[PDB]
């Protein structure tokens, strides 16, 4: 029960004022269509949240309406079948976690929605872990259905390498290597963690700024009023 | 208690300028920076010996945490 | 003959904020009382933005936290304004505490007391609110602490079963958290301005420990001024964690929803907690470990009859100096040796810093007092 | 030659009134200056990033 | 003596304007004042563009989220509804009624007695394209939802408690104090319409 | 094809790497040549791993 | 006598003196010191509160004297002493009588 820590990755929003790529949001996204929406469910993104991030309002219709939902009552009481909207969540590989279970070996695949947030590490952890899947040591064997990875937490993970080359075609034209796929996807699934990335950035700059103009004002004006008691001369005259 | 009823004083004057008629930042880095120094100075062996100790205690006791980890050769 | 002094509202706000007289010479170290009123106010504030969007319904919980930050306009940016500014409150807390320890503020003894209630209710505040967002460190950190009560003999099992109001912490737990979460911030609110009223029988002390009522300076303008230069430094701080970090403070397992089976790996409380948590840690059994745990707070109301030397302040008093900034670096030391697992050296360390804590404040400090009183000839 | 300073006192912050009309009309100004000025430095920085530079792409 | 008090030296301290002994301080007056107030008076301006900002995203906050208002509206497609039936749909949790009118229906609905009805409205006013009238199904009185083609003057009839609409969801025979309700909408492109 | 591959090979070429490998060696031919011992070789591998992929970090941005 | 050489050490690292304070200066007042104080002749109490005024303007300034003008060790008069010994006698009798 060793550890090994992953490395910190230059991405093109690891500075202090450094945007997200939005192209390779619009990529991430499909990686996660084509290859992790039968496995993992992400709960708390809609159809909708894609538009004026990585789709226009047109493209995300289309999106949403490719896909099945369930929706209901109706006049006749019965639970049917819909084109899904921009309204509508992404929709979840099985009905429950129990059913999750059964169809992974009695792994329970994680909600994506977060999972940047709620490891250690970050982008940086994921990525180490989809590119890092190796061959064991010698010495070492786990039971059957358990991949060996040596960033996962005790050496030993339940998940096939999903991602390896020519994944799948891109709708920009990306050549889609193994690290591109790796690389794409975990920028995305930042923005999915966090949504405010990019405002919250803008409004760190505007406060830098405002702040840089105020404390040298404000410290100018304490000097001024506290300047009659730092002159100050004090004579002793006793008779 | 309010001014007029604090305490007595005798035979102490003070004399005083206008904020409009003096500079805010007098002597500023001239006088400021060797001041700074000084105050530096007078503390330092008060203040900075523990914090030392500390981070030798932690630098220690942390890859401790490593070497007990590994495995040992027999 | 004006309306500041006669007015029956006026005249409190006129004696006790304008006209107040103030030592001439109190430090920046004097700030953080300021400061604390504006983390409570602003605690108040987002907090009651984030109530209107909640709900502490077990299911619903999780939900309507990620649904303030991700639908509800700009409910991320009042969000982690509220969980950052909880740690800027433990910041000032700690600082004004440090103040009055090394400058025997102490002395004045019932604005003293009041303030060790003030800590322990806003304590009580912050460990209720972190259960709120129902993640795994909130429900786990939750069920550790409170299931200390337990060791208490004969009653123990009972008392932790009757906060719980059920078998473990559940539906019931959550659902008056949330009630005793929103009325404590009010209850520190009068309690507070009783802290101030027995202030304002003394006024206040200052750096040289020597009384200042040969040299008093009006309240307005000089400390109206510095207080605004504060509070505009105070917000800088926030901000930069709100807009450049702000998940820096937490943990991660708090972004998992709560779960009565998986347990994280190293189960904590949040990081002002970790120095006390460290030295339940240290004692091997249980009740000695809560008692402990409970000394290391209220032994803040023994400080003032532990104070043997003739001067007030430690200002001139070059032992007693060292060993007040010893002090602070064991607990920092305890707060690092609490985020640990318990392992080798992990425990040795804890146990040797927790025996120091004590030793410090009931022996060295007594003694480096006196000490330093002989070599005066005193 | 009456300096500059001086000439912003008598014209603006005497009359306490027109010391506060000035802090009002000068807020306006203010902002709508900070605003796109700090937009366009934030916006020049991450440049060819962001949605609001990749839009005509798809319209 | 008290004629031995003399002020000490407060060169170091002075502004340059007024370190002229044998030079009024007046003219320096005009300018001191000045730059220091300007500081002030910048320092304002600054904090109103920041408690500005504070104050409007707190307002902000209480207004409608993201989610409310995906579901403010509801596209509906007119190839869809039939000539002379009426479809159903969920809008802001209770049923909404569109629906194509016959050329025979827009004649009969146009030359209806104004005076005769309860609550008098024309019909070329309820509605902008004569071909389609949009409607809640709610029912003014009490609450119910009325069903589409029956009733005494072929419309919409609720058997609650005895309520007659007619083509153009006026109130004609029956306790219902007020029409049914007529919603804001405006038509995008000619075969698509947008309600709310 | 994939870049990843390449600067893998690129940083394993360095002496803190090839110390590292030769490591891993040894004891993959001293668990293999000794018959029942529950010893493994996982440590010399992150060993590895950590001065590989640190380098591989540094410069596998550069063509993506 | 041996431990001489410490006091005097301690005189200088304890450092009231860089402002111009004698060590009666900076004691504590509870009840016997404020009576002490109360007690004190016109030119003794004046001079006390001069000294004091003097610190509380160098701390405020957070400055010091130049070296020449810092109280020497030796020149250091314990001028409370036989005030405030003499008012915690008198209250020790007291204290006495009432048992
Ligand atoms: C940091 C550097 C520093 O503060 O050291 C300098 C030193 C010199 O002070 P004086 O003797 O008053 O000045 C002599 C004339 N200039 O200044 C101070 O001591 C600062 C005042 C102490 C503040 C305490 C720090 C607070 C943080 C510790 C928390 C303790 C909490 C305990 C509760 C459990
Ligand atoms: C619009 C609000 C402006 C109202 C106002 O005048 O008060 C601002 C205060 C006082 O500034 P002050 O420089 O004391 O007053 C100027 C007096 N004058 C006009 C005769 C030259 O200045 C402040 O303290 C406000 C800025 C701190 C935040
Ligand atoms: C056919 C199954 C399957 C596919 C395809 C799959 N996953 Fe998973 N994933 C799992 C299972 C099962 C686990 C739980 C593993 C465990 O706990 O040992 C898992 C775990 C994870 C974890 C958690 C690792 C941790 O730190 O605990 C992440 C992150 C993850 N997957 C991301 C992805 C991404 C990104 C893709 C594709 C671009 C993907 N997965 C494709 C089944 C899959
Ligand atoms: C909600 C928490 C608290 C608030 C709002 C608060 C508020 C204040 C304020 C405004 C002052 C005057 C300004 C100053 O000197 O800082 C003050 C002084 C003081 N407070 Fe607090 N306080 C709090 C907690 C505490 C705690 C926890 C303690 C000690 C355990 C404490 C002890 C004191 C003391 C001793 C003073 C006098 C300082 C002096 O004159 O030198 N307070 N408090
Ligand atoms: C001393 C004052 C207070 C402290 C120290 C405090 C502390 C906290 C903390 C630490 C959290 C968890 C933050 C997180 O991780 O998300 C929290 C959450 C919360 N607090 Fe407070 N709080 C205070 C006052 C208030 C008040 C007055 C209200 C309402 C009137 C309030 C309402 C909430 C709500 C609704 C949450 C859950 C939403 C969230 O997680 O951000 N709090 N509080
Ligand atoms: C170059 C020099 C290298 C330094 C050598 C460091 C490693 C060698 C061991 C040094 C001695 C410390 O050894 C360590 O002591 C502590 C403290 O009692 C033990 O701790 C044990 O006893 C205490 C007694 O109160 C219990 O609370 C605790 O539950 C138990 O684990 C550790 O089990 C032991 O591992
Ligand atoms: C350094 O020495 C002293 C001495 C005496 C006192 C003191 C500091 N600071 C006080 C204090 C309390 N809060 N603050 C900051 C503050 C917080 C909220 C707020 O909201 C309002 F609505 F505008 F009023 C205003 C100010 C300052 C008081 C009472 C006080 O008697
Ligand atoms: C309406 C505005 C309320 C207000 O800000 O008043 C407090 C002072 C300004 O008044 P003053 O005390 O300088 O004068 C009042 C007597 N006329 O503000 C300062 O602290 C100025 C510091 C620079
Ligand atoms: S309820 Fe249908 S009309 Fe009265």
């Amino acid at each position: 029960d060793l550890e090994l820590h992953p490395p910190s990755y230059p991405w093109s929003h690891r500075g202090l004022l450094s945007s997200l790529d939005h192209t390779s949001i619009r990529r991430g996204f499909q990686v996660y269509k084509q290859v992790c929406s039968s496995c993992h469910s992400m709960d708390y993104v809609a159809y909708r949240h894609l538009v004026g991030v990585c789709y226009t309002e047109d493209e995300a219709k289309a999106l949403a309406e490719e896909v099945e939902v369930q929706d209901g009552p109706n006049e006749d009481g019965e639970m049917f079948m819909r084109p899904g909207k921009l309204s509508d969540y992404f929709p979840k590989p099985y009905p429950n976690p129990e059913a999750a279970r059964a169809a992974n070996n009695g792994a329970l695949p994680p909600d994506l929605s977060y999972i940047v947030r709620a490891r250690h590490g970050g982008e940086d952890y994921v990525f180490s872990l989809l590119t890092g899947y190796c061959e064991p040591p010698t010495g070492v064997s786990l039971r059957e259905g358990l991949y060996f990875n040596p960033y996962f937490p005790g050496q030993a993970i339940g998940m096939a390498p999903p991602i390896y080359n020519e994944v799948l075609e891109f709708d920009d034209g990306t050549p889609a290597t193994m690290s591109q796929v790796a690389k794409d996807v975990c920028t995305f699934l930042r923005w999915a963690a966090e949504p405010e990335h990019d405002h919250r950035k803008r409004m760190g700059l505007k406060m830098l700024l405002m702040m840089g103009l105020l404390l040298p004002l404000v410290y100018a004006m304490k000097r001024h009023k506290w300047s009659v008691l730092k002159s100050r001369k004090l004579a002793y005259r006793p008779p | 208690r309010q001014f007029g009823h604090l305490t007595r004083v005798r035979h102490v004057i003070t004399y005083s300028l206008s904020p409009f008629e003096q500079r805010a930042f007098p002597h500023y880095f001239s006088k400021g920076i060797p001041n700074v120094l000084r105050r530096t100075r007078a503390c330092i062996l008060r203040v900075a010996p523990p914090f030392v100790a500390f981070y030798l205690v932690y630098t220690w006791g942390t890859q401790e945490f490593e070497k007990s980890k590994r495995k040992n050769p027999a | 003959t004006n309306i500041r002094k006669s007015h029956p509202l006026m005249k409190i706000v006129n004696n006790a904020f304008i006209d107040l007289p103030a030592p001439s010479n109190i430090s920046s170290w004097w700030n953080f009382g300021s400061l604390l009123g504006i983390c409570l106010i602003l605690q108040i504030l987002t907090g009651l933005f984030l109530a209107m969007h909640y709900t502490s319904d077990t299911t619903t919980a999780f939900s309507s936290v990620t649904h303030i930050c991700r639908d509800v306009n700009y409910g991320w940016i009042i969000r982690y304004m509220h969980a950052n500014g909880a740690s800027m409150f433990f910041i000032c807390l700690y600082m004004h505490v440090g103040r009055g320890l090394y400058y025997g503020s102490y002395t004045f003894l019932e604005t003293w007391n009041i303030g060790v209630i003030l800590l322990l209710t806003v304590m009580a505040t912050a460990f209720m609110g972190y259960v709120l967002p129902w993640g795994q460190m909130s429900f786990w950190g939750a069920t550790v602490i409170t299931n200390l009560l337990s060791a208490i003999p004969y009653i123990g099992t009972n008392l932790v079963e009757w906060i719980w109001g059920g078998f473990s912490v559940d539906k019931a737990t959550l659902t008056r958290f949330f009630a005793f979460h929103f009325i404590l911030p009010f209850i520190i609110m009068a309690i507070a301005m009783v802290h101030l009223l027995f202030l304002h029988e003394t006024g206040s002390n200052n750096p040289t420990g020597i009384s200042s009522d040969v040299d008093k300076i009006p309240f307005h303008p000089y400390y109206t001024i510095k207080d605004i230069l504060g509070a505009l430094l105070l917000i800088l701080a926030l901000m930069l964690l709100v807009l450049f970090a702000p998940d820096l403070l937490g943990d991660p397992d708090n972004y998992t929803p709560a779960n009565p089976l998986n347990t994280p790996p190293h189960i904590k409380p949040e990081w002002y907690f970790l120095f006390a948590y460290a030295i339940l840690r240290s004692i091997p059994n249980k009740l000695g470990g809560v008692l402990a745990l409970a000394f290391s707070i209220l032994i803040l109301a023994l400080i003032p009859l532990l104070h043997t030397s003739k001067q007030r302040s430690m200002m001139f008093r070059p032992l007693s100096q060292c060993l007040f900034w010893a002090l602070v670096a064991d607990l920092l030391t305890l707060t690092w040796i609490g985020g640990q697992p318990v392992e080798h050296p992990y425990i040795t360390i804890g146990q040797l810093a927790s025996v120091l804590y004590f030793l410090l404040i009931l022996v060295l400090m007594p003694t480096a007092g006196t000490i330093e009183n002989k070599l005066l000839k005193w | 030659a009456p300096t500059l300073t001086a000439r912003l006192y008598s014209l603006l912050f005497r009359r306490t009134s027109t010391f506060a009309l000035t802090i009002v009309v000068g807020a306006l100004f203010f902002e709508r200056a900070f605003d796109q000025g700090a937009d366009a430095i934030y916006e020049h920085i991450n440049e060819g990033k962001l949605w609001k530079h990749i839009k005509h792409k798809y319209e | 003596s008290h004629t031995d008090i003399k002020v000490p030296d407060f060169s170091d301290y002075r502004r340059p304007e007024v370190l002229d002994s044998t030079k009024s301080s007046k003219e320096s007056s005009e300018a001191r004042k000045g730059f220091s107030y300007l500081v002030t008076a910048t320092t304002t301006v600054g904090v109103a563009y920041a408690a500005k900002n504070v104050v409007s995203q707190f307002v902000s906050s209480m207004s409608a989220s993201a989610d409310v208002l995906a579901m403010s509206k509801i596209e509906i497609k007119l190839s869809d509804i039939p000539e002379g039936k009426n479809m159903a749909f969920k809008w802001r949790g209770k049923p909404l009624f569109v629906r194509h009118r016959t050329k025979k229906e827009i004649d009969q609905e146009a030359a209806v007695e104004v005076s005769q009805l309860r609550d008098p409205q024309h019909d070329l006013e309820r509605v902008k394209k004569p071909e389609w009238v949009i409607l809640i199904g709610v029912c003014t009185h009490l609450g119910c939802v009325p069903i589409a083609n029956a009733g005494d003057f072929g419309g919409y009839y609720c058997p609650c408690h005895g309520s007659h609409y007619d083509a153009s969801g006026r109130i004609r025979k029956g306790p219902a104090p007020l029409n049914l309700e007529v919603p804001s909408y405006e038509f995008t492109s000619d075969d698509m319409v947008i309600v709310g | 094809v994939d870049p990843l591959t390449t600067v893998r090979e690129q940083c394993e070429q360095l002496e803190k790497c090839v110390k590292a490998r030769e490591r891993l060696e040894l004891c993959d031919e001293r668990v293999s040549s000794r018959s029942q011992t529950e010893e493994d070789c996982t440590e010399e591998l992150l060993d590895f791993l950590h001065a590989r992929d640190h380098c591989v970090a540094h410069k596998l941005f550069n063509s993506l | 006598r041996w431990l001489e050489g410490i006091r005097k050490w301690y005189y200088n690292a304890a450092g009231f003196n860089k402002l111009g304070l004698m060590r009666d200066d900076t004691i504590h007042e509870n009840d016997d010191v404020k009576e002490a104080i109360r007690r004190l002749p016109e030119n003794l109490y004046d001079d006390r509160v001069f000294r004091i005024k003097r610190a509380l303007d160098l701390s405020m300034r957070q400055q010091i004297l130049p070296k020449e003008q810092w109280t020497k060790y030796e020149e250091d008069k314990s001028y409370l002493e036989p005030y405030l010994k003499e008012v915690i006698r008198e209250r020790k009798e007291r204290e006495e009588w009432a048992k």
